[PDB]
C-alpha cells in the first residue's frame, strides 16, 4: 500500500479521492482478529470530526482503555461469548479488541489506513503507507482470538456493525463444506445486505481448483486477489559482467560481492544437509541450486548450511507470493538458469555479486490473478457468477503489531516490524471495501447492489500490456470464475452511466428461489423477511452465467436472462457482443433510448452446448457519450454443490 | 474456519 | 554525528558556528584512503561559491572524473608514485581518491560532512548527519592505497595540500619506534606549521600503557579519544518484571520475547562449542555467560551455536567500543549480572524479552577511552601530550557502500551507508574542524594560538574531573591532555599562547640533530639557527624526572608569554601536582589595550618515585576569562 | 604505521 493506490490510479487532483474526500464521511468495518491502535496508520492526523451519526463505543478490554480511540479509530468492539460458552474454563489472555495475530491490523490499515511517513517490510516496497480509502472511518469489530474462533461470535460481529450504522462491511474470512443455511458469513451477509450494507469477503486461497472459492453469495461482493506490478529485486551480476534483475526478499542489507560461485551436480539438488554440507568454505561460497519443484526446501536446506547465498532456478509462482528469505540468494527463471551456470563451467573462479533491498514498480503483465485464489462457481449457489472482482492481493504492505514474528534471519533469528508482507484474498478484500466505501460517500443514495454495479461494470479485463489478465497458474485468460469482471477500476466506477440496481426485497424472492425448508429459510432470513409469495431466481446481477448438467449426453442448450438499467447519468446505448466460444447470444431491444433516473429493462439469450468454460460480454456503449457498461458471460458445467 |  | 555536534554544543543561536558561518569560508584536508563522493555527506545543498583563493584540482582516475567534485567536495587528489617506483609492476586497481577502505570517507563526513537527513547504524544513532563544520569545504588527499602505504606518498600529499592554500589539516594515522628525522607525519608537519596551517592528528590506538601515543610532536595538535554521553540499548526485561536497561549493538530488529533463560556453570563460561552443541531448542533459549575477561569469544561461540539470544555479563571496556554484535544478546554489568542469575535460580519457567535498536543520551561523560593513546611523547618529551580531548567512541559517519561494514550470524555480511566506527580517527577530525571554525572567526589567528584557544579553554570536568576509562581514576594530561574540546568558549579565551615559526626553528635548533638530520626536517623552510631554544611557549607544562637512581629533590622554571586577545588585569591561581610546590611571577598581568603581550615565570619544585597533575589559571578580574594550563610530572623513559 |  505504499503503491498501491498508485496502481489504482486514486489520487487527489481528480476521480474518486476527491469527489469522496477520501471516504472521510464514510465508515466501514473491519470483522477479523481486532487492531493495533498505537500504529501510526491509525492515527487521525489529517481527520475532521466525527460524524455525529455514529455512536459506537469503545470497549475496554486488556490493554485497551475507552480512550484507545480516535477520529480515525471511532470504534473498538470485540465478541467472545462464543469462546466461554464452549468452554469457561479458558483463559483469554488478550480479552480485548488488541490484536495478537496481526490479520485484523493488516486488513484495518489497508482499507482505511492513514498516511504513514517512511515505512516499508526491511528496505523493500519503501515509502508512505496509506489505505485505499486514507479517510475512512474505522470500525473495529474482534470475533476472532488465539484461544479461538466461533461462528456465532462471527454473527454478533456483523449485526453489531449493521446496528451501529456502518456504511460497508469488510471480513477476510471464509468457510467451506456447508449450505447456505449454515454458512454464517452468508447468513450475516443476507442481514447486512438486507439493510443497505454491502460486504466484501475475501473469495478463498484455496485455488485454482475448480468452484473452490467460498463466500460466493449473491448478497456478497466475492473478492479476488491478484498481482500488481511490483517486483523485489536481488541484482545478480557475475564475474563476466552479465546483469540480471532476479527475485529475492532477505530482510536484510547483505553483502555479498565477487564471491566464488560453484555448481556441482551431485549436490546442485539441494536438498541434502550430508551433501551441502561437503562444500569447504561455505560461509564465502555461492552453490547453484537446480529446479526442482520445492524451492522453500531449498532455501530451508541451504540456510541450515549457511553458505554465502544461493542461485535458485525457480518459476514455480508460489515463489513470488512469500516473504520467507531466510538466506541471503536470488531465483532466477529457466533461461538465466543457463545463462548462469554457463559462465560458471566456462571458467576456473567464477565470481559473482547480489545486492537487496530493490523494489522495481515496472513489471509486466499486470494485474495477473493469483494461482491461489479461490476459483469460481460458487458451490454455494451456482447461479450466480463468483468471483465478481479482482483486487491487489500479493505482496501487499501494511501495518503490523510491532510484538509479534514477522519474518526470519538465518535459523535462530525472528525479526518484528511495523509493517510487513502479505498475501492473499486477504488483502484483497478491503481494497474493495474501501472503494466500496467511497463510491457511498459519491452517491449516498446508491444500494449495495448498485454500488457493486458500478464497480463490476467499470472494471477493466485488460492488464497494462493492454491484454486480457491472465491466470498465473496457467498462463492463460483469466475468466470470470477467476477474476469477476475484471481489475477494480475506482475512478470509472465514481461514474458508470448505467447501474443493474436492486432492493431488499429482490434478494428475499431470490431466497425464496431456493426452495429451503422454511425453518432453514427463516435461519437465514431471520427477521429480515417472513416466509414471501413472488419467488424468482433471475436476480438482476451485472454479470451472466449459463450452467449445463455433465451427466450423460450434451444437447444444445438455451438460456435467458432478464436485466434492468436505471440510468445515472439523457443518452442511448448500443449492445455490443462477444459470445462465449462454441455459443451464440443475442439481446433485445439492441438499443436503449434515455430520457432522463429512468429505468429500461432488456433480454439476453444464450444459444450453448456442454464438454470447459467459455468466456463472452455485453457492453452498452454510449453514443453520444464515453460510457460504457461491460459484464462478463461464462458457461460452467454443474458440478457438486454443498 | 479460515482466517484468508 | 547525529549527536556529537550537540554534545559539543554547537548550534546556530550562539557560539562557534555562526560566529563561523559553519565554515564555509574555510578549507580542511583530508590525508587518508581517498572518498566516496556520491555520499549524501558531501553533496552541497545549502553551500555558497567556492572561494576564489581556491584552486586545488578534482584530479581524473579509476571511477573517478574530473566532474565528481562540486562546492563542498572542492579537491580531490591522490599520490601513489612511492607505490609504483616500489614496484612498477603493480597493477593499482582503483587508481584514484575513490576510497576502497572507508577509513578516508569516515574522517571526511565527520570534519566537515553536510547535513544529511534520515541516516543511521543499522538502526542505532539514527538522525541527521553532520560534520563538525557542517559548510566546511572538504579537500580529499589520497595516499594510502588497498596495494600500500608509502611514507613519501604521505609528504608528497601534506606538502600538496598546504601548497594548494588549504586552512587546516586532519590526518588520522600514526608510525611508532622512529626519531624526529625518520617520522613522516612530523617532517611534513613542521613544514605545514611554517606556513600557518595547524595539522591535527590522532594519538594513536596502543593505549592505555605509557609513552604508548604516536603524532607526539611540538608542531602537531595531537587529539585523544573519549566517550560521549550515548549509549545503544537491548532493554532486558524479566518474567518476573524487572527492566534493565543492557547494552547492545545487534544490526536488527530481533525479535526475542518471553524466551527460557537458563543458568549452568557447566557452560555459562560460553567457550565450549561441544557443550553450547548440548542445550536442546538452542534456537528458542537464552543462555547466560559469566564474566571470564573475553567477551568477544563468548559472542563468536554464541552465535556459531545459533542461540536465539545470551545474556553476557562483563564491564570489559572493549565490549563499548565495538559494533561486532552479529547475535541477538545484551551485556550487562556485575550487579545486573547477579540480579538476572538470582531470579533464574528461584524460578521453573524463568523466561526474559530483549528489544533492540534504541539508541538512549549517560554518566559520567565523556571519559577517556581505554585504547587511546598515552604520553609522555617518545618523540619529545619535553611537550606534553597528547594536547586534548573529543569524541572518538562509536561515532556515526559516512562509508563506502559496497564495502564490509558489520556482520550478522556467521554467514552474513552487510553493508551500509553510514557505521559506527571507533578510535583517535574518529577523535582528530573533531578538532580540525574546530579548528577550521575558530580561523574562520579570527583569520589573523596561527596555528599555535588556535591551538592555545582550543586548549586553555578545554573543560577538565564531566561537574567531576574526566576519567580514566582503564581504571576509572582521575585522567591525567598524558590521557586527555587540556581536557574535552569546548569549541564555544575556544572562540572567546581572552588571552592566548602565541608562537611563530622561527620559535620552532629555534625548537628544532635546540635538539643538536646532526645538519643532515635536521635538514631533513626542516627542509627549506629553515637554514642550519643562531639562536637554539627549548622553551617554546605552549599551552601547557611537563617535569620530567629521572628513575635511574636515586630521587632527590628537582626544579623546573617555564618561561611563557600570554597576549591579550580580548584593557583587562588577570591573577593566576595555582594547583600545584602532587608532592611538589609551584609558583609563579609576577602573580598578576595588567593589559592596557588588546593585542599586547605580557611574559611570567612557572617554577616547579617536584620529586619523582607516577605522574602527578596540577594547574595554572589566569582568571579575569573584571570579567568571566579563565586561561587554564595543565601540569604534568612525568618520569623520563625511552625515547626514539 | 597504522591508520587509527
Ligand atoms: C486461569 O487463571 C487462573 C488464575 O490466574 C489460574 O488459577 C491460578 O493459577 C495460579 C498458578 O497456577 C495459582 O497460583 C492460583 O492459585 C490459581 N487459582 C487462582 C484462583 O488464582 C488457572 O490456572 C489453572 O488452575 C490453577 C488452580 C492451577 O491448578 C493450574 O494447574 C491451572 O492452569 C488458569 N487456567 C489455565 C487453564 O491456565
Ligand atoms: C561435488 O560434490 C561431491 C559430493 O559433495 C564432492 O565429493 C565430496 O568431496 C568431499 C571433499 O571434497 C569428500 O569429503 C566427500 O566424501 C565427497 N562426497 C561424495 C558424495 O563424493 C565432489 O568433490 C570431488 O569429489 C570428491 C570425492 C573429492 O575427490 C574432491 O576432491 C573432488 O573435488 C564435488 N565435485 C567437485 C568439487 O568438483
Ligand atoms: C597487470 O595488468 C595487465 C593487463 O592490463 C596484465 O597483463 C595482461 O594480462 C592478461 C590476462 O592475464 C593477458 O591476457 C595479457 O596478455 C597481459 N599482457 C598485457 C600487456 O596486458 C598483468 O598480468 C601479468 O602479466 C601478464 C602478461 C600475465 O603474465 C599475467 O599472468 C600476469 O599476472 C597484470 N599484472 C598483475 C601483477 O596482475
Ligand atoms: C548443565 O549443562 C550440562 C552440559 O550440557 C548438562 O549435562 C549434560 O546433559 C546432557 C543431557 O541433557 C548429557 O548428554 C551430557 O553428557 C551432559 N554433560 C555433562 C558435561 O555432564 C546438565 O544437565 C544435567 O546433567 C546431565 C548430565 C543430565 O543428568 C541432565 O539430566 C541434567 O539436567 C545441564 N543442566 C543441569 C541442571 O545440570
Ligand atoms: C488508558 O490507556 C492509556 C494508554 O497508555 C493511558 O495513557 C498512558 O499512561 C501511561 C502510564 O503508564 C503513560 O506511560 C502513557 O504515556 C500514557 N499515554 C497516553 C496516550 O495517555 C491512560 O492512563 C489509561 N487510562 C486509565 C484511566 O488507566
Ligand atoms: C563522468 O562522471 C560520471 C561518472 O561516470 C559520468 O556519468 C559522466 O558521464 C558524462 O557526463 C554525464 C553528465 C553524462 O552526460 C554522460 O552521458 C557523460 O558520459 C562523466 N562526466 C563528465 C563530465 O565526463
Amino acid at each position: 500500500t505504499t503503491h498501491t493506490s498508485d496502481f489504482l490510479k486514486l489520487n487527489p487532483s481528480s476521480g474518486l479521492w476527491p469527489a469522496s474526500g477520501l471516504g472521510q464521511d464514510v465508515i466501514v468495518a473491519v470483522l477479523d482478529s481486532g487492531i493495533w491502535p498505537e500504529s501510526a496508520s491509525f492515527q487521525d492526523d489529517g481527520m475532521p470530526e466525527i460524524p455525529k451519526r455514529w455512536k459506537g463505543i469503545c470497549k475496554p478490554g486488556t490493554q485497551f482503555n475507552a480512550s484507545m480511540c480516535n477520529r480515525k479509530l471511532i470504534g473498538a468492539n470485540y465478541f467472545n461469548k462464543g469462546i466461554l460458552a464452549n468452554d469457561p474454563t479458558v483463559n483469554i489472555t488478550m480479552n480485548s479488541a488488541r490484536d495478537t495475530d496481526g490479520h485484523g491490523t493488516h486488513c484495518a490499515s489497508i482499507t482505511a489506513g492513514n498516511f504513514a511517513k517512511g515505512v516499508s517490510h526491511f528496505g523493500y516496497a519503501p515509502g508512505t503507507a496509506r489505505g485505499v480509502a486514507p479517510r475512512a472511518r474505522l470500525a473495529v469489530y474482534k470475533f476472532s482470538f488465539n484461544e479461538g474462533t466461533f461462528t456465532s461470535d462471527l454473527i454478533a460481529a456483523m449485526d453489531q456493525a449493521v446496528a451501529d450504522g456502518v456504511d460497508m462491511i469488510s471480513i477476510s474470512y471464509g468457510y467451506r463444506f456447508i449450505p447456505l443455511y449454515e454458512d454464517a458469513i452468508s447468513i450475516a451477509s443476507f442481514g447486512a445486505m438486507m439493510k443497505g450494507v454491502l460486504v466484501s469477503a475475501s473469495a478463498g486461497n484455496r485455488g485454482p481448483g475448480i468452484g473452490s472459492l467460498n463466500n460466493g453469495s449473491p448478497w456478497i461482493l466475492c473478492v479476488a486477489s491478484g498481482h500488481t506490478d511490483r517486483t523485489f529485486a536481488g541484482t545478480l551480476t557475475l564475474g563476466n559482467g552479465l546483469k540480471i534483475r532476479g527475485w529475492s526478499l532477505f530482510p536484510a542489507r547483505a553483502f555479498v560481492r565477487d564471491s566464488p560461485v560453484i555448481y556441482n551436480k551431485t549436490l546442485s539438488d539441494c536438498s541434502s544437509e550430508e551433501l551441502l554440507s561437503q562444500v569447504e568454505n561455505p560461509e564465502n561460497t555461492i552453490v547453484i541450486c537446480d529446479d526442482n519443484g520445492d524451492f522453500s526446501d531449498q532455501m530451508r536446506i541451504i540456510t541450515r548450511a549457511r553458505l554465502k547465498a544461493a542461485i535458485f532456478i525457480s518459476e514455480d509462482p508460489g515463489v513470488f507470493r512469500s516473504a520467507t528469505f531466510p538466506n541471503p540468494g536470488v531465483v532466477v527463471n529457466k533461461k538465466e538458469g543457463k545463462q548462469v551456470i554457463n559462465y560458471v563451467k566456462n571458467s576456473v573462479t567464477p565470481t559473482a555479486t547480489i545486492t537487496f533491498q530493490e523494489t522495481y514498480l515496472d513489471t509486466k503483465p499486470a494485474p495477473v490473478v493469483a494461482a491461489s485464489s479461490a476459483r469460481g462457481p460458487s458451490r454455494s449457489y451456482l447461479g450466480i457468477s463468483k468471483p465478481d472482482i479482482l483486487a491487489p492481493g500479493v505482496l501487499i504492505l501494511a501495518a503490523y503489531p510491532p510484538n509479534v514474528f514477522a519474518t526470519s534471519i538465518g535459523t535462530n533469528i525472528l525479526l518484528s516490524t511495523d509493517y510487513i508482507l502479505e498475501s492473499g484474498t486477504s488483502m484483497a478484500a478491503p481494497h474493495a471495501a474501501g472503494i466500496a466505501a467511497m463510491l457511498k460517500a459519491a452517491h449516498p443514495e446508491w444500494s449495495p447492489s448498485a454500488i457493486r454495479s458500478a464497480m463490476m461494470t467499470t472494471a477493466d479485463p485488460l492488464d497494462n500490456t493492454r491484454k486480457p489478465i491472465k491466470d498465473s497458474d496457467n498462463n492463460k485468460a483469466a475468466t470470470p470464475l477467476d477474476m469477476g469482471a475484471g481489475h477494480v477500476d475506482p475512478n470509472r466506477a465514481l461514474d458508470p452511466g448505467l447501474v443493474y440496481d436492486a432492493t431488499p426485497q429482490d434478494y428475499v424472492n431470490l431466497l425464496c428461489s431456493l426452495n429451503f425448508t422454511e425453518e432453514q429459510f427463516k435461519t437465514i432470513a431471520r427477521s429480515s423477511a417472513s416466509h414471501c409469495s413472488n419467488p424468482s431466481a433471475d436476480l438482476n446481477y451485472p454479470s451472466f452465467i449459463a450452467l449445463y448438467s455433465i451427466e450423460g449426453n450434451f444437447t444444445l442448450l438455451e438460456q435467458k436472462f432478464k436485466r434492468t438499467v436505471t440510468n445515472v447519468g439523457a443518452a442511448t446505448y448500443k449492445a455490443k457482443l462477444k459470445a462465449p466460444k462454441n455459443s451464440t447470444i443475442s439481446v433485445s431491444p439492441q438499443i436503449l433510448v434515455f430520457k432522463n433516473n429512468e429505468k429500461q429493462s432488456y433480454t439476453l439469450t444464450i444459444r450453448y452446448i456442454g464438454d470447459s468454460r467459455n468466456v463472452g460480454s455485453i457492453t452498452w456503449v454510449e453514443q453520444n457519450g464515453n460510457h460504457s457498461v461491460r459484464s462478463p458471460i461464462v458457461t460452467s458445467p454443474i458440478i457438486e454443490v454443498w | 474456519f479460515e482466517k484468508a
